[PDB]
RNA sequence: CCGCACCUCGGAGAGGUA
């Protein structure tokens, strides 16, 4: 009801000659055209949105993602999309600078160099699972990470933690947590906890608008990063996104085992290794989550291809969450490759003897181990002080 | 689903959408069979009339 | 023996889709529907197969009754007073066995009991693993509108009624709307059970 | 109106009242489905029906009031445990629910627990508030339980008092007296500390043993003969620790008599999921039972838990011989029997 | 369908019939 008030209101405001001003993120459809989608809509198709003629698209080189704000009208008689008369800013940006960027396909990949540390610092009971995280496997920019875990390990309070650090440590990096194929109720309970954008699509409309919502947001990432900035994508879909794309993926004749096709796997794939860490500038880091041991192999299938994709595993043992210990987190499992390029030479010898000590010991044995030593202090550096 | 048809070529039970689209005797017309001719496309198989 | 089916029921199986039973159940359904639709004026045909080299039969089965409804599935008293009238009505279990009638074409409905099965054996699974994650108030969107029943919608290939006795008299739902409900209870409805929904 | 009072009545009065009702005829049936039948009359005249049992959760969330007269194994008429009232009283294994049950309905097959009339024997006011087992802090036994047929008893406690919380193992080889030694601790227990919950629990046992123990010493005997499979000497085995750490949390003495020191060992090495160890034991096969073992201690905020375990050595199998090694590392009590004096009578 | 191995339904043209 509020879209065809504020259609009115437009309407009446362009009778008198006064200036109609819009946003939105553009969507370029197949046949040239495209239209500027709505974020609090989480970028779905709207009776109300703004046509983008191609004739502005050819003369600023614009794409899939870009952020365009500028001058709306409203359609005349046979219309009914709003027409782009002047764009006023590309991407917050002026449009000179955004003509001479350079294209994401063409950014030379690095591994991750600056270290981007999770712990809080406050000594709070709740910085726990953020220390773990960043003695077992710290993160950096631009790394392409897997969250294994099979259901009801923790992955909701884990990804809470994780999204408060990063908000705290981190408030200048763009976080985003698309959410495909959840619960509504824990997507407005996500949206009112964590400080940044949150964009989702719920089961309740087929795997088409999924698709649809993971392409806007990986377009608006890579332009994003293509104007040098840090974008963190937090998807815990990465499974049911896979789902989706073997479900609208038309049928080959070549089925592997447990149901997934032979060209399903290409678009989230391609989705995963999109994120790495520019030298130009910017950087863009996915965290995903997947889903093992659900009782169907087609997910067992999933994680197997994927495993030799990232460069980064969390893994979370039921028996730990079982036993109601948080972070339950498989310290033998986890690991980072690469990791003498995020951490100090001091700080990777202390993390080698500590991995040297916790392993003999068993996951229980070494999980109340590691917390009863970082209960004596606030920091890690009194426990690291303390260990040699 | 892609999972009926890995079933389908698993068995050799038929499972398809058969439609009727037999050659039929029009009305009123009738006689005896004198003559049968099969021409198959090179490198299909041939069947046991044939 | 019969090898083909032999060879389905051993491979197919054992993966948490056919539980050595259910698969014979469905298989038999989809023969006995098969048989029915053969017939013109014969309905209400079964049968039962629960062995792996043991073959098939086809024994057509009739009503007992005592009245004359249904002439072509009815049978009276007298045919089982031979078993000194221990047939009490409401059980129809008796006839002598008739030949078989096996083909390749009677598989296009078997395979769709089939795989209608293996759904409702996967909505089994959604509804134990809701078991295993309940205790939460849940939202769900109504499909159609009967009589003293509605429905509910979460889109897990899982489904929800509520009856209308535990509802609301003033408010009648309407397909799209989100209603909520807590479940307490599966009743064993046929073709299925279903989570049963209520608010008072 | 209680399901244990018309499970302990007799056949032939429960085939006359349900005679008297005017049901099915009674003689050519169970006495389970008399039971049900009745309950299920008595629920449609409009009185109320009530029950007890010990609650098993099980792993899809609901429970069940598991019956003391049957061993604790799972019957027809078991108590469903909505996990509404478990999340809601904060009930776990062990505890005893009391209220009022009422017959299933058309397509279901357990009794429904509407209002729980007592919880633990006790009120539930008492017990929604409570003290875990695990923050009680353990204590070296203090009260002492005197065990003065009497001559086995004066023996025992020349040689090794036991008391509150005691954690003893008696060493035995096989035929030197672990049955008469046995029958008499626990009538010992039984005279001496009548207030003490004793519960004998026999594992693979022959059933003549089971009934003669049963219905000589004055107290529960949960048992389980070799009729019964190994995850069900397990899941018993769990329910009495359960419920004797509920009871000692409620405050009470429990003396768990446990003989099952082998059957039980047997039991988890062959349901514990495949690591090998000499004698054919898994690394994480001996774990459950030193649990088991180390569960029984003294409370100083009130209650004891005392178990008194019978060991089996120089059974000829070397498996016995590592879990009775493993098994003398986690007490501190042996009582040694010499088969010398035991084969001269 | 995931791994073989025992110690306590139409348009144009041609021909014809009345």
């Amino acid at each position: 009801r509020k879209q065809d008030i504020i259609f009115a209101i437009l309407k009446q405001h362009a009778k008198s000659g006064e200036d109609i001003f819009g946003d939105g993120v553009l969507e370029i459809l197949q046949d040239g055209f495209g239209f500027l989608r709505s974020a609090d809509s989480s970028y779905l198709a709207g009776p109300d949105d703004i046509y983008v003629s191609p004739s502005q698209i050819r003369r600023f080189n614009l794409r899939t993602g870009d952020t365009i704000s500028g001058k709306i009208r409203p359609p005349k008689e046979g219309e009914r999309y709003f027409a782009l008369l002047k764009v006023n800013e590309v991407n917050f940006d002026k449009p000179e600078n955004a003509r001479n960027k350079i294209l994401f396909e063409n950014l030379t990949p690095l591994h991750a160099n600056s270290r981007l540390r999770m712990e809080r610092g406050n000594g709070s009971t709740e910085d726990l699972t953020a220390r773990v995280l960043d003695l077992a496997s710290p993160i950096g920019r631009g790394q392409r990470g897997l969250i294994v875990a099979p259901p009801k390990a923790g992955k909701t309070m884990l990804l809470q933690n994780i999204a408060q650090s990063i908000a705290y440590n981190h408030p200048d990096c763009v976080l985003m947590v698309l959410l495909i194929d959840e619960r509504p109720e824990e997507v407005t309970e996500m949206q009112r906890l964590v400080k940044g954008e949150v964009v989702a699509s719920t089961f309740d409309e087929p795997a088409s608008r999924h698709v649809q919502v993971a392409e806007m947001v990986i377009e608006k990432a890579k332009r994003l990063v293509e104007h040098k900035k840090d974008v963190i994508i937090l998807l815990d879909s990465i499974t049911r996104l896979a789902r989706a794309y073997n479900t609208v993926v038309p049928a080959s004749g070549k089925v592997l085992t447990g149901g997934v096709d032979a060209n399903a796997l290409h678009r989230p794939k391609r989705f995963f290794g999109a994120a790495r860490n520019v030298e130009e500038g910017g950087s863009l880091t996915i965290i995903a989550t997947a889903l093992i041991d659900t009782g169907s192999k087609m997910d067992e299938v999933i994680y197997e291809e994927f495993k030799g994709t990232g460069n980064m595993e969390l893994h979370l043992s039921r028996k730990i969450a079982e036993k109601r210990v948080f972070p339950a987190i498989d310290y033998n499992r986890s690991g980072t490759r690469k990791e003498e390029l995020l951490t100090t030479q001091e700080e990777l010898q202390k993390m080698w003897i500590l991995r040297k000590i916790i392993h003999p010991m068993g996951e229980i044995d070494a999980m109340e181990f590691l917390i009863n030593k970082l209960a004596m202090t606030k920091t890690n550096d009194d426990f690291f002080e303390m260990m040699k | 689903t892609p999972e009926e048809k890995l079933l389908r070529a698993i068995f050799g039970e038929k499972a398809s959408d058969v439609k009727d689209s037999s050659l039929r005797v029009p009305n009123g017309v009738s006689g005896t069979v004198i003559d049968v001719q099969v021409f198959t496309r090179d490198g299909v198989e041939k069947d046991k009339r044939a | 023996m019969n090898k083909e089916i032999l060879a389905v029921v051993e491979a197919v199986s054992n993966e948490k889709a056919l539980p050595r039973e259910k698969i014979f159940e469905a298989l038999e359904s989809a023969l006995a529907t098969a048989t029915k639709k053969k017939y013109e004026q014969e309905i209400d045909v079964r049968v039962q197969i629960d062995r792996k080299s043991g073959d098939f039969d086809t024994f057509r089965r009739w009503l007992v009754v005592d009245e004359v409804t249904q002439p072509t599935k009815e049978i009276t008293l007298e045919a089982a007073r031979y078993e000194d009238e221990s047939l009490n009505l409401g059980d129809y279990v008796e006839d002598q066995i008739e030949s078989v009638t096996f083909d390749r074409i009677t598989t296009q409905t078997a395979k769709q009991v089939i795989v209608q099965k293996v759904r409702e054996a996967e909505r089994a699974m959604v509804v134990d693993q809701f078991r295993e994650h309940e205790g939460e108030i849940i939202t769900g969107v109504v499909k159609k509108v009967n009589r003293d029943n509605i429905s509910l919608d979460l889109g897990n290939n899982a489904e929800a009624v509520i009856l209308r006795e535990d509802m609301l008299p003033r408010e009648n739902f309407r397909p799209g709307d989100r209603v909520r409900g807590v479940l307490y209870s599966v009743r064993p409805e046929a073709r299925g059970a279903q989570l049963f929904v209520t608010r008072s």
